[PDB]
RNA sequence: AGAACCUUACCUGGUCUUGACAUCCACGGAAGUUUUCAGAGAUGAGAAUGUGCCUUCGGGAACCGUGAGACAGGUGCUGCAUGGCUGUCGUCAGCUCGUGUUGUGAAAUGUUGGGUUAAGUCCCGCAACGAGCGCAACCCUUAUCCUUUGUUGCCAGCGGUCCGGCCGGGAACUCAAAGGAGACUGCCAGUGAUAAACUGGAGGAAGGUGGGGAUGACGUCAAGUCAUCAUGGCCCUUACGACCAGGGCUACACACGUGCUACAAUGGCGCAUACAAAGAGAAGCGACCUCGCGAGAGCAAGCGGACCUCAUAAAGUGCGUCGUAGUCCGGAUUGGAGUCUGCAACUCGACUCCAUGAAGUCGGAAUCGCUAGUAAUCGUGGAUCAGAAUGCCACGGUGAAUACGU
RNA sequence: UAGCUCAAGAGCAGGGGAUUGAAAAUCCCCGUG
């Protein structure tokens, strides 16, 4: 990344939704390259996420992500003598990448049977803005807002 | 390895060659079940008796050449650097440098 | 710990092999160390005959083998007697009929293998180190060698220690394997350690000679 | 008649017949469905058709040896990619614009000497 | 089958036993002896991996090869003289043969 | 283990000395510099000298000790502590 | 106990 | 690239000395065999047996054994004596030389300055002009096409078939191993000093070096290796040499390095069930069929191998399967009981079985790899090898995330 | 008054792991009557 300029790489689509979306959360959420068994898992969850709230597997996902997903973040920059946590605005690409990221993480750490009940309660909890995964945009938030002072020179 | 190392390495086959066709028909006598329990055990002190050496587990592969009772190769005989040697001079038959 | 030997890694394209006998996982085992050993004695008995490359041949139930030299008249002998004595003698070592070829030698100073072989002699005889180097660099440069590039090592001048000179005139490459460069190595057991010679002699690119012909 | 093509992902070799017909594409005897499992395979085979107007007026006979099932998948869509070129040479355009007329080169690298994989190196320590 | 013998050529080269190979199948043809094609058979690599260092080092490694070649003729028509000549006649020592009729 | 197929293994020299000190009622130790060998119903309350490496350490045979083979029975290394 | 007994049945006891 | 004994260089128990290996002459015995016994075995007694071959008819090649001599012998010493091989900086783009010039002089210049590049790569510049080891290419492997060739490989068009490429048939295609073809910055446009170069674009299987592997500049570290070997000098030499029986090299209050396997429900088992590559194999691989929990075994085809064999791919899928528990997680450890390898399986083997079922619920400071078929993953193979892989080396299968940027 | 130095607490010192071309320094973890 010192010189080579890199495009980006096209991810096929979802094999039932057709949804590019979702063909990364399952590769962010799959685990050793068994994509069968993440599909599977997803899909069971999002039938349950779908009969429990009524609205639709798309539409519901999407409304989850649209509560969890952060807006600003602190980078790292060494100003002058010593390094201060400058916040910076984030790109509406890498806000999808977060936010699919902590709902994996947060899936992980809630104590269920079936990752499927995870993954389901975890996404109706971030569409109620409620849950570990939002939680962690209000954190993230309060770095970047006790921290807006420093917001004239950022990398 | 040393001269005198490779001196015991080949007793040690010869011996076993004088008496390969010995040991073979004893082992079967052995091997072999619905044999009397009497011809077995008799069969088994008489291998005891039999040269240690005369035993093919007795024999260690080493270097043709230097003997080198460790890195050694069924196939091109020689040993690890040996290989190379007559392989790198051009006295191998057919090795070369694999870019696979 | 760098430089491949470059005989070896142009052994396919370009550098032919010293032996071209098939065989399977059963007799090559053997083949090798009666060549192994027929070699060695024949170095012996002919070090002081400009021998250069022996090659053998094992045709079927046969082991022809060649010798290249540069005094094949020395080798020889009126009416070759003493040709007759070795067949017999390299025979039995290895069983089976042995026929012997004599690949002479033209101009022996583009051999580096037998450059180095007199460039040893001389440092066992105590000749200056410096001397022999200029002598052979110059000897190929007029017989026509596009480059030369001889190195010495070891306690040369006798001193304890070590010390690797080298001269090199005209292009010498070896990372282009479309070329034809020669790298004998040689032992001389000097009065002190053992230096070591090795000489390239880059003869001319094979372009137009491909692989073989 | 015929239309041939031949198809190549990472080790697999696929023959690919065309002829008019009800669909029913057959892969080593085998029905679709039988032979294909998981949802996404079965969908990139038939991305080629879908992609243009004869989606299943025509028929595909299939006949693959080799590698798994992401290879033998690819390689079916690359020969009925080429195939149909063959055709009518006017697909390209469209094939083309969609990179399947390309040839995925990507293969498994060798493993190297002082490694445990292609890339993974044995871990290190500083000090 | 009728007498049929394949001619199975075994070498160590790419070129040695192609030059062989045209001595074998121009012989039958030329004596008037219907012999089935070159067929080239899959070159055996046997490959071979060994310590380039006298001691410590395990990394320098090097990687070695062996290509076995084999093409294979058949002559349907086994002809008294087309086989007699086959097999008085002697081919370049670099390359084996293995003559057998099954 | 040894395979049931084989039966016991017992060294000769061993067992022609077993056999004399059997007819013979002898109580001296029994010297070997062998251990391969396996415990006989016969050698029931003998002494055996068994060789460790650079002595011979007396076992007594008892009636438990039958069926396994003299090596079990002679430790080689001598182990005190580390410290 | 069976070290003999064990040792009886299982070998021949030739 | 593989300590049960072997190995082994170690200990220790016992043998031994022109020596096991090495010549040289005389010397004796053909050699050689078969067996006995001393003994841990070395070594030591006994026998019987043959008594040759070769000329020549003596004695010889031998060989086995005695003595003498010279020598032999050391995995003894020294890598700061060396050769030789190897590590390393670093596949980093550098390193130089000639000639000329400059400066008293060591030096400088070239080699840098303005561009460009993965690059001392190319371009202008210019007291430099030339050159050479590098770089790049030439190599191998992969990616598409052709021809040639159809095997046992192939089966499209064939018809009959037992539905089995099986069997006729064929040569389509796959596949294979030879010849080739092909990517060139070429093309198109843009940018740049009218350059070099770059940029996008078309075409094209493939775009800039298409993807790997091979290939390591001058040198550095008195790097490592005398235990591969060779070798220099010293030292040893009834011993620092050698034989052979047993042990040790697997010892364990202890710390680290590198692997493996788990801390689960992506699981967890049950059954059904789809798809590979690469290999190896003749005292070997071993179909089978039969028996055996299994491990195995009998039984024995074929196969020197595009034919037969190892051989089961497993990750995956189909339904069922239990409910967070130290668990139907994981499951070390052992109390045993079988097979197999091998003089021989205790020290100190491997596998199968019974019973046992721990720690471990994602691991502080710290720290590793990796940017694509990579990582992550899940098999299989192979060398070593009587037998003994989580090690190494290969080969498939599945298969990501991320790069603003410096 | 924990081995010192003061209160059976804390720190210092102890060990282990870090970090050090490499040692102190520092970081962590634990043992500290
Ligand atoms: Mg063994
Ligand atoms: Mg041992
Ligand atoms: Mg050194
Ligand atoms: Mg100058
Ligand atoms: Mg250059
Ligand atoms: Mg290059
Ligand atoms: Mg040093
Ligand atoms: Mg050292
Ligand atoms: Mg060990």
């Amino acid at each position: 990344p010192r010189r080579r300029v890199i495009g980006q790489r096209k991810i096929l689509p979802d094999p039932k939704f057709g949804s590019e979306l979702l063909a990364k959360f399952v590769n962010i959420l799959m685990v050793d390259g068994k994509k069968s068994t993440a599909e599977s898992i997803v899909y069971s969850a999002l039938e349950t996420l779908a009969q429990r709230s009524g609205k639709s597997e798309l539409e519901a996902f999407e409304v989850a992500l649209e509560n969890v997903r952060p807006t600003v973040e602190v980078k790292s920059r060494r100003v002058g003598g010593s390094t201060y946590q400058v916040p910076v605005e984030v790109r509406p690409v890498r806000r999808n990448a977060l936010a699919m990221r902590w709902i994996v993480e947060a899936a992980r750490k809630r104590g269920d049977k079936s990752m499927a009940l995870r993954l389901a309660n975890e996404l109706s909890d971030a569409a109620e803005n409620k849950g570990t995964a939002v939680k962690k945009r209000e954190d993230v938030h309060r770095m970047a807002e006790a921290n807006k002072a420093f917001a004239h020179y950022r990398w | 390895a040393k001269q005198s190392m490779k001196a015991r390495e080949v007793k040690r086959v010869a011996l076993a060659d004088k008496y390969f066709a010995k040991r073979a028909e004893l082992k079967a006598i052995i091997s072999d079940v619905n044999a009397s329990d009497e011809d077995r055990w008799n069969a088994v002190l008489k291998l005891q008796t039999l040269p240690r050496d005369s035993s093919p587990s007795r024999q260690r592969n080493r270097c043709r050449q230097t003997g080198r009772p460790h890195g050694f190769l069924r196939k091109f005989g020689l040993s690890r650097i040996k290989v190379r040697e007559a392989a790198m001079r051009g006295e191998i038959p057919g090795l070369k440098k694999a870019s696979w | 710990g760098q430089k491949v030997h470059p005989n070896g890694i142009r052994l396919g394209i370009v550098k032919p092999w010293n032996s071209t006998w098939f065989a399977n996982t059963k007799e090559f085992a053997d083949n090798l160390d009666s060549d192994f050993k027929v070699r060695q004695y024949l170095t012996k008995e002919l070090a002081k005959a400009s021998v250069s490359r022996i090659v053998i041949e094992r045709p079927a139930k046969s082991i022809r083998v060649t010798i290249h030299t540069a005094r094949p008249g020395i080798v020889i002998g009126k009416k070759g007697e003493d040709v007759e004595k070795l067949r017999k003698v390299v025979a039995d070592i290895a069983g089976v009929p042995a026929q012997i070829n004599i690949a002479e030698v033209r101009k022996p100073e583009l051999d580096a293998k037998l450059v180095a072989d007199s460039i040893t002699s001389q440092l066992e005889r105590r000749v200056m180190f410096r001397r022999a180097m200029k002598r052979a660099v110059q000897n190929a440069m007029r017989l026509g060698a596009k480059g030369i590039k001889v190195e010495v090592s070891g306690r040369l001048g006798g001193a304890e220690i070590a010390r690797t000179e080298w001269y090199r005139e005209g292009r010498v490459p070896l990372h282009t394997l479309r070329a034809d460069i020669d790298y004998n190595t040689s032992e001389a057991h000097t009065t002190y350690g053992v230096i070591g010679v090795k000489v390239w002699i880059f003869k001319g690119e094979i372009l137009g000679g491909m692989a073989a012909v | 008649n015929q239309y041939y093509g031949t198809g190549r992902r990472k080790s697999s070799a696929a023959r690919v017949f065309i002829k008019p017909g009800n669909g029913k594409i057959v892969i080593n005897q085998r029905s679709l469905e039988q032979y294909f499992g998981r949802e996404t395979a079965r969908m990139v085979v038939r991305q080629p058709l879908e992609l243009v107007d004869m989606v299943e007026k025509l028929d595909l006979y299939i006949t693959v040896k080799g590698g798994g099932i992401s290879g033998q998948a690819g390689a079916i869509r690359h020969g009925i990619t080429r195939a149909l070129m063959e055709y009518d040479e006017s697909l390209r355009s469209e094939l083309r614009k969609a990179g399947f007329v390309t040839r995925d080169a990507r293969q498994v690298e060798r493993k190297k000497v002082g490694l445990r994989k292609a890339r993974r190196r044995p871990q290190f320590s500083k000090r | 089958q009728n007498q049929r013998i394949r001619i199975r050529l075994k070498a160590f080269d790419h070129r040695l036993i192609d030059q062989a190979t045209a001595e074998i199948v121009e012989t039958a043809k030329r004596t008037g002896a219907q012999v089935r094609g070159p067929i080239p058979l899959p070159t055996r690599k046997e490959r071979f991996t060994v310590l380039i260092s006298p001691h410590v080092n395990k990394d320098a490694r090097d990687q070695y090869e062996i290509r076995t070649h084999l093409r294979l003729v058949d002559i349907v028509e086994p002809t008294e003289k087309t086989v007699d000549a086959l097999m008085r006649l002697d081919l370049a020592a670099g390359v084996d043969v293995q003559i057998s009729l099954g | 283990p040894r395979s049931l197929k084989k039966g016991p293994f017992i060294d000769l020299h061993l067992l022609k000395k077993v056999e004399k000190a059997v007819e013979s009622g002898d109580k001296k130790p029994l010297r070997t510099w062998s251990r391969r060998s396996t415990i006989f119903p016969n050698m029931i309350g003998l002494t055996i000298a068994v060789h460790n490496g650079r002595q011979h350490v007396p076992v007594f045979v008892t009636d438990e000790m039958v069926g396994h083979k003299l090596g079990e029975f002679a430790p080689t290394r001598t182990y005190r502590g580390h410290a | 106990g069976g070290r003999v007994d064990r040792f009886n049945k299982r070998f021949n006891i030739p």
